[PDB]
């Protein structure tokens, strides 16, 4: 009964209306202001193991979804409650009550293959859709004004992948300063770095090289002492060998050797960590060189463009020349990093999503439909089942119809009415009736101008609906105490 | 405290870990979450690894160390209601105690009664190495499908199961063999090689002058600079050995994984820099990575098995239901009498004993009678799983056992609409009900005769 | 306002929930203990038992 | 209603600092005492000095202070009006709570308002030449006086006009201060406060020996490393200073050594004996400061020393006044594109030296917003109830209760000038009263008057203020409140 | 919470039906109680341990009610109908859980009662009406619960002849309020015997009765003048006693105020009239029925009618105790009185021989008030039991398992006979199981022998009205306990 209670606290977390929870760090008294309770569940202490999987099981859905993580947890939520009520009532030993819904989820993967559309061949319908994207699934949070502004990032972003499916060949910049709406694309390879001073600002036809590595009297020791300057010699000879005027490392560089790379005309980068190591030798066609004698082991990077210019407040560098169009660019920027950090997870909630759509072409009625498509299904198998696992399967769609209510209540209207209207106009036929926040009213996805490319529906509304019922099967009972 | 007081303030508390795994046995268990005091989560559906590792108060649950410990170990099947099936010869002893019977005359009463069962055994045993390979390897394919594994494995153990048969075959004439798995994959996705899975990495090995071998070297003691450095090396391509082990190219390789690498290759170990010949080479097909894979070419006796899975505690599920698998096959091959379990094997001695009780009366009628009655209780926990009633099913399938001999039928672990464990292809070793129903009134032995608990200082 | 409506209509509801069954052979009871005087009455009827029980609640009085 | 009393409570934070800095507000502004936990005291009215020292364990009352510091950044300056923007949004919202009305209708309802109130601004903008003088001090004149010292400002005020203009571009960039450094110095008054067209150091040197007390025709050199034997004696340090003296570098610069060669006293008398000038102990946050002005190529090495890294400059010397040591660098050599400016700044108690610099860093961020865009708007509050009488005129075409936040939108215009009459001695409706009057009809600019106590024409007082100071301020304004409003509570993690 | 706040009081109420078993049978064991006044009282009986228990739960202030209902029918073994209340009380926990309604439970208790009551007059033994050899055997049966018996054997005859000579043998009422215990300091149990005639606690002497308090003009030259007016009217009473020839005057209580003056006393010694004071009201029943004798309220009305009549009247002395026998009664009345004069060493074997007293006759009152006998030992228990066990199997329905358990519920009277003697609890029914189908119906249990033996040749016999009323009492007391779902404290 430990994950109970966390369906309380993320109840507000799913839906375009729904609200931001603040969240507050013991240490250093840090804040963090998001939607998905990916990152609150995780940084939140949970003293019930039982509400440990559900944190586990949601990094899973970070990559495959990311956009509203919870909506799997409140599925568990919702049923633990009306399985205690089929223990008390009914009478229902709990492995049959469970078993009541495995046997029902059969009835609801078969609801999403059903519904399923298959596109194919001409594409006219797939590039027009990839704008209107961003209406729906990219910003659910406080961005969502940022809708029609952010469309032409993820637009051109998406066509320049080609079926491009590696997430780490795209780069996520944040300017500082600034405002949202300032926010532009930029074509070539972006990245927040900086030079030095009396380093040279810009070199035709710069190669890309980095480094794994890190670089009787009181004055008559100098004789001996200066054998240790001189090894520094014949690291840079060997560089320098390799006719390369643009110098790579991941750790810092002492100002000693630093100097020296502007005496031959080299320039030097520094504060690589993990991503500015990995994706330049990608996108430049560089690779780790632990040797730095002979121009032939591993590979060697080139840019046609090494000037930096300056973006915003702080300057960034943009690298131009690349031949390959699996490295792709998307340039935000804003004052605060409040904003900025979780308009990164929107990158994630569809952008990152579609490099694996390429393969699922069905495609299903989101935004409230599909959940209630389901729970129209499976009623149907009520009658044929019977048995004691027939309150189970009545119960399934109870489950269903508890999600409107969720987009509902973070809307402020009530909820009674607009799940009663929402259930007749589905249960006469109509497969695209649909939930409307803005007008309290229930209109068809096409009239609200809800329109998503029919291979995110997959990975994202049909993935979850999917993987849902993968993580409805785990047990919840009386746990042993500490 | 002293007397028949303390008794009830201790043996009392059995019930209460029984009852704790009683919902966690068979595939119809529900997954329980413990915490070590150490911090450590464990959450399974097992309650033999339940009851394995607890913080406890009471001495009565301190007795089940030893039977964790064994049941486990010699046979693993069934094993998650030991506890349930050895607090059922006790909790009918409870009743006994309040009317003033002796501990001996208990102990006696439950002693006799189960070795009057054993010859109702003998009628219902079978023998599975009587037909042939064929019949005797599908035997071991449905054995812990429908019993053992209680995770995921329900349909899916078919993959795991042929697995471990050929592993089985292969070494027919499995302590010597190193078992493990990395996280990932699937079920049906795993693979099997002959040889020891090593994880250590350095690229193909191409072949040699001789035929299916690599001639491979292992030196424990490392090259002791340069000169000998690069001299020693190319004596070990003298003898066409690409692939070389040393502690200090494999490196870093385990005290006792590096030992399972030379009883598969059937080599000797090294020590010097001068014992190196071709006749201390060990024999393996090549070594590439596919974790690098050993493969055997010739028949040895080092078969393993490598774990898949989609979660974390799959592997830890599938493997050590592994570890008891290879034991309940060993049992089956080695001792010909095997009988059906999976709920009749327990009744079959029920109606034994309770056709005993009639002939012997006297003051064991009664005690005849609840040996019956403990072991009636044992499918009672099924049968509340599976939804069944444990008075209306079993008053059922008594009076249906008593015209027709045949003892199969009985409650089904698995609930499907089938009764008969027979027509399941459910098999239990004979030596494992031996280890489990009659072995259990040698832990009653203990708990029968508590009288006094001294607790001492500190 | 939000208190005044509320210990309002729950004055007859706190102890009228045993004398909702009265009519009929099913009706439960209340007990009514004296703190002294060693006095108490049994009835599933809320007349006696409204009539002896002070109660600071205004709308009681009606 | 559990998240409606988290938001109520983060309005009573709200509304307690902006009454706190509303005594601070405008130029009547008072200023305020803190006392830091290392035992400094600092006194000062501006908002992102107060907001600084400002410890309080609240979590949005922390976010107020980065939410006042977004507009250092897009703006810097206006610290005495902008500031309460933040509050006084979030203050008027408190009926909106109560009517029913969605956060994100509530961040929609401004976030509208917001791109209508930049067109308003853009509809009062004037010409302002690139080049001039008392137009240029009128835009700034709102903040001008502020500290005590505000009085010998009408010598201050062409000065930080001429300062900007002689760093600047005609096309309208950035306007980097980076380049225009203001240097402090013990002793003087802020009246006799000079412009330099050259770099001037007022680092202090050890001075050991200090033989040389001038340099002229002097190459100023740059060196990171430090002259020390490493760790016959004198023979060492003697063959590098042969390498000093054939370039002909009579100055050279070091950074702080203390980490490692600390410093040698073999290596201060020689070149004193030959008479050259080093300066020691200097931060290495001044490296960048002095490469780029003087155009020098740092040094790591003396291998590396050469001529062709050196500077030049015609007279290199020390003025001493008031005690004080600085070093004015006559004439620069070797131009770039990226030439620096010095400012000698003079005063008497530390605090007040610290005091006059920050009313000089909020008055040159006012050109920078007059360099990139020349429109030039009314000061003192005056638009703000402008603005208001072009946003309550429309609420009839809201259709629907989207009226009722779009006039709380315009009546929190209202707060600055209600700030303002508070802090000069007035009455708070006699303001407002006249105000609905003035802006109803006549022209454009007219607004309320500290100094005349009426309504009249803003530029007549030499009060005015740039257009984008209030633009940028206000979009920053209500984003930053539509996140407060999405905190559905506070919850403690790890 | 209905359920959980009248479960909290059936725990402290099982909790004092639990101790009161060790007060059960003759191997049964008493408990000191100590009054608020200081003085000491110890019983066997329930009676007293209810009376001066106080508990702020109303369920245990309800058991007090209930058991004095029993304890004016029999007086002995009344314990079991708390007892039968607690098992009944925690049987309906597991019957509660089943979906069971408590007033269906309560109803069920009183179907088997009345199928427990036909099984009483099934088993019912024939008796006459009046003898001495079935009488006596039943009399000191019942007794069993205290220790009696070892001195009963003067004790035993008398309250069975006793009783048959206050109204006859015709059964009926015969009420035991004309019986008048009196108790003596001095003498021992076995010298207690009955008496002829009525006698006083505080030769051929007429005994009157007086409703005034005799005493000079005073109701509720000086020295002469107060002499002679206080004789004169002390002596115009005594002239209209002497006249009507009453020998002994019997006053009402005088600790008032006015009393009895010292010079009327005087006066009345030469005449040998006797003058008795301090006697309650409640005494003028006794001396109407015994000696016929009419208040008179007033001496004007002071006649020789109004006088009782008697054959010979003597003041006898036994140990130091003056006691007036009166010998011969002569009146109109269909009942004559007969009192029993109580002789004990201490006051503690005094005030247990009247308990042990009154239970013996209020058994005697059972006999005739419903003829019948019963076996004892708590056999009719579990006969009773085992016709409800069948029974509810043949019925079946909702009622089965509450009619089990209620006549489990039976069986734990004679457990708890056999628990206070050192037996164990189940092995004893274990073997007693066998033992009732061997026993035949009305084949009792022996305490002595610890086993299944006759009842008539034992000399046990028990009244069924015992039996009828408790069942009856116990089942009233159980179905309003669980009709009552919850408690308030008020004024």
């Amino acid at each position: 009964v430990g994950a109970i209670a966390v369906g309380d606290l993320v109840k507000s977390t799913l839906g375009p209306k729904g609200m931001d929870k603040l969240l507050q760090s013991a240490s250093s008294n840090t804040c963090m202001v998001t939607n998905d309770g990916a990152t609150i569940l995780k940084s939140i202490p949970l003293d019930n193991p039982a509400a440990k999987v559900l944190v586990n099981i949601s990094k899973v859905q970070d990559d495959e979804v990311g956009d509203g993580t919870t909506s799997v947890t409140v599925l568990s939520a919702e049923l633990l409650r009306e399985a205690e009520k089929l223990i008390d009532q009914s009478k229902i030993h709990p492995q049959t009550i469970i078993e009541g819904y495995r046997l029902a989820s059969a009835a609801a993967l078969d609801a999403l293959t059903k519904a399923a559309v298959d596109n194919s061949h001409d594409k006219t319908m797939f590039r027009e859709d990839l704008i209107h994207i961003a209406k729906t699934t990219l910003s659910s949070k406080i961005l969502s004004q940022d809708k029609d502004h952010f469309a032409e990032l993820a637009t051109n972003a998406i066509l320049r992948l080609k079926g491009s499916t590696n997430l780490e060949h795209i780069q996520i910049i944040k300017i500082l300063g600034g405002k949202l709406s300032d926010s532009f694309l930029d074509e070539g390879f972006i990245l927040a770095k900086k030079f030095g001073n009396n380093q040279p600002k810009r070199i035709e036809n710069a190669k890309i090289l980095i480094a794994n590595t890190t670089l009787d009297s009181t004055a008559k020791l100098a004789q001996l002492e200066k054998a240790e300057r001189e090894k520094m010699k014949n690291k840079i000879a060997k560089i320098s060998k390799f006719g390369i005027n643009t110098f790579i490392n991941r750790q810092l560089i002492y100002d000693y050797p630093e100097q020296l790379f502007t005496d031959l005309g080299i320039n030097s980068i520094e504060h690589a960590d993990f991503e500015g190591v990995e994706r330049l030798a990608l996108v430049t066609g560089g690779e780790v060189v632990s040797t730095f004698d002979e121009p032939s082991k591993c590979k060697l990077g080139e840019c046609d463009v090494i000037e930096e210019i300056m973006l915003g407040e702080q300057p960034f560098l943009k690298f131009s020349g690349c031949k390959a169009g699996e490295a792709c660019t998307i340039v935000l920027r804003g004052a605060t990093d409040q904003t900025l950090d979780e308009a990164e997870r929107s990158l994630h909630d569809a952008l990152s999503v579609l490099s694996q759509t390429t393969k699922e072409t069905r495609t299903v009625l989101g935004g409230g439909c599909a959940e209630m498509v389901m729970s129209k299904a499976v009623d149907t198998e009520a009658q044929n089942i019977d048995g004691k696992k027939s309150l189970a399967v009545e119960a399934f769609a109870r489950a269903l119809r508890q999600l409107p209510t969720i987009l509902a209540d973070n809307a402020g209207f009530d909820s009674s009415e607009l799940v009663s209207k929402l259930r007749s106009s589905i249960y006469n036929g109509i497969s695209t009736s649909g939930l409307d926040l803005n007008n309290g009213t229930i209109a068809d996805m096409r009239q609200l101008g809800i329109v998503e490319s029919y291979k995110l529906k997959r990975a994202v509304v049909s993935s979850a609906s999917e993987a849902a019922e993968v993580l409805l099967r785990v047990d919840n009972i009386i746990r042993a105490r500490p | 405290q002293h007397g028949l007081e303390a008794k009830k303030s201790h043996i009392l508390a059995a019930r209460s870990v029984a009852s704790i795994i009683k919902t966690s046995l068979g595939p119809r268990g529900l997954d329980k979450i413990l915490i070590s005091p150490d911090g450590e989560i464990t959450i399974t559906n097992d309650g033999a690894t339940i009851l394995s590792q607890m913080e406890l108060d009471n001495e009565i649950a301190k007795l089940l160390v030893q039977l964790s410990k064994s049941q486990d170990d010699e046979i693993g099947d069934g094993t998650t209601g030991v506890v349930v099936l050895a607090s059922a010869l006790l909790d009918q002893a409870l009743e006994l105690i309040q009317k003033g019977i002796h501990p001996i005359k208990i102990a006696n009463g439950f002693d006799e009664a189960a070795k009057l069962a054993i010859s109702k055994l003998e009628e219902t045993c079978d023998d599975i190495s009587a037909s042939n390979d064929e019949l005797f390897r599908d035997f071991l394919l449905r054995a812990a499908k429908t019993s053992l594994g209680s995770k995921i494995v329900s349909k899916d153990h078919d993959r795991f199961a042929e697995m471990a048969v050929e592993a089985v075959i292969n070494v027919m004439d499995f302590d010597l063999i190193k078992m493990q798995g990395r996280v990932g994959g699937s079920i049906s996705d795993s693979k099997l090689i002959n040889g020891v899975i090593l994880d250590k990495d350095f690229k193909c090995v191409l072949p040699k002058e001789g035929s299916d071998g690599v001639k491979l070297a292992i030196l424990t003691c490392p090259f002791e600079e340069q000169d000998k450095f690069k001299e020693m090396i190319d004596d070990v391509k003298k003898a066409g050995a690409d692939v070389v082990i040393c502690q200090w190219a494999v490196r870093w390789v385990g005290g006792q994984e590096l030992e399972h690498i030379a009883i598969s290759t059937n080599g000797r170990i090294v020590p010097r820099f001068q014992d190196l010949s071709k006749d201390k080479l060990g024999t393996c097909s090549r070594i590439y990575e596919q974790m690098l894979i050993i493969e055997q070419s010739k028949e040895t006796k080092t078969v393993t098995c490598f774990v898949r899975g989609s979660n974390k505690m799959i592997v830890d599920e599938a493997e050590r239901a592994l570890h008891d698998s290879l034991c309940v096959v060993r049992n089956l091959v080695k001792d010909s009498r095997v009988v059906y379990g999976g709920g009749a094997a327990e009744v079959t001695m029920s109606l034994a004993v309770s056709e005993e009780a009639d002939k012997q009366r006297g003051i064991d009628q009664y005690a005849f009678r609840g040996f019956a009655q403990a072991l009636d209780t044992i499918p009672m926990t099924l049968a509340e799983n599976s939804g069944l009633d444990p008075i209306g099913t079993l008053s059922t399938l008594k009076s249906k056992q008593l015209k027709e001999k045949i003892s199969n039928i009985g409650v089904d672990c698995l609930g499907y609409g089938s009764n008969d464990m027979k027509e399941l292809f459910v098999v239990d070793p004979f030596i494992g009900k031996k280890q489990q129903i009659l072995l259990a009134t040698q832990l009653c032995r203990m708990i029968l005769k508590i009288d006094n608990v001294i607790i001492s200082g500190k | 306002a939000e208190n005044a409506r509320l210990s309002a209509f729950v004055g007859a509801i706190a102890v009228g929930d045993l004398v909702k069954s009265t009519l009929g052979p099913k009706g439960m009871d209340k007990l009514l203990q004296s703190a002294s005087s060693n006095t108490c009455m049994v009835t599933n009827d809320g007349a006696t038992i409204l009539k002896s029980i002070p109660l600071d609640n205004p709308a009681a009085k009606v | 209603e559990k998240p409606q009393e988290v938001r109520k409570a983060n309005i009573i934070a709200a509304r307690s600092v902006a009454d706190a800095i509303r005594t601070s507000l405008g130029p009547k502004g008072m200023d305020k005492m803190i006392k830091t936990s290392r035992g400094e005291i600092i006194i000062s009215n501006d908002g992102h000095t107060i907001l600084k020292q400002m410890a309080i364990l609240h979590p949005v009352a922390r976010m107020l202070v980065e939410v006042s510091a977004a507009q250092d950044s897009e703006a810097g300056d206006g610290t005495t009006s902008v500031v309460i923007l933040t509050g006084a949004l979030l203050g008027a919202a408190e009926r909106l709570l109560n009517k029913g009305i969605h956060p994100t209708i509530i961040a929609d309802s401004f976030q509208s308002a917001a791109k209508r109130s930049v067109d308003i601004l853009l509809e009062m903008c004037h010409k302002v030449s690139l080049s001039d003088r008392e137009q240029l001090v009128r835009a700034a004149s709102t903040s001008l006086s502020s500290k005590i010292v505000s009085q010998y400002s009408s010598f201050l005020a062409p000065l930080a006009v001429d300062s900007v203009l002689k760093i600047s571009d005609e096309n309208s960039k950035n306007v980097d201060l980076n380049d225009i450094r203001l240097v402090k110095k013990v002793g003087g008054t802020i009246d006799d406060t000079e412009m330099i067209d050259g770099v001037v150091l007022t680092q202090t040197a050890i001075k050991s020996a200090g033989g040389p007390t001038r340099k002229e025709k002097a190459k100023i050199g740059l060196i990171q490393f430090q002259i020390s034997p490493p760790k016959e004696e004198r023979a060492y340090l003697l063959n590098i200073c042969k390498k000093i003296k054939k370039a002909k570098c009579n100055v050279l610069l070091i950074q702080k050594s203390i980490l490692r060669d600390a410093v040698n006293d073999l290596a201060l008398h020689f070149l004193s004996k030959l008479n050259i000038m080093v300066v020691k102990d200097i931060e290495r946050e001044e490296i960048e400061f002095l490469s780029k002005g003087l155009g020098c190529k740092p040094i790591a090495d003396i291998e590396l020393f050469t001529e062709d890294r050196l500077g030049s400059a015609d007279l290199v010397e020390e003025i001493d006044s008031d005690g004080s040591k600085i070093v004015r660098v006559t004439g620069i050599r070797n131009n770039n594109a990226r030439p620096t400016v010095s400012v000698v700044i003079r005063g008497a108690n530390n605090m007040i030296i610290d005091e006059t610099e920050r009313s000089l860093h909020d008055a040159l961020c006012v050109i920078r917003c007059l360099v990139k865009e020349r429109g030039l708007i009314a000061g003192g509050g005056a638009p703000e109830i402008e603005i208001s009488r072009r946003l309550s005129k429309e609420a009839r075409s809201m259709e629907g209760v989207q009226a009722f936040i779009w006039q709380e939108f315009a009546s929190a215009l209202e707060v600055i000038p209600t700030t303002l009459a508070e802090n000069a001695g007035l009455n708070s409706i006699k303001v407002v009263t006249e105000l609905r009057s003035k802006h109803e009809n006549g022209e454009l600019n007219d607004g309320i008057s500290v100094r005349r106590s009426g309504t009249t024409n803003t530029y007549e007082e030499h009060i005015l203020q740039p257009v984008l100071v209030s633009t940028s301020a206000i979009t920053l304004a209500s984003e930053c409140v539509k996140s407060i409003l999405r905190i559905d509570d506070i919850a403690f993690s790890r």
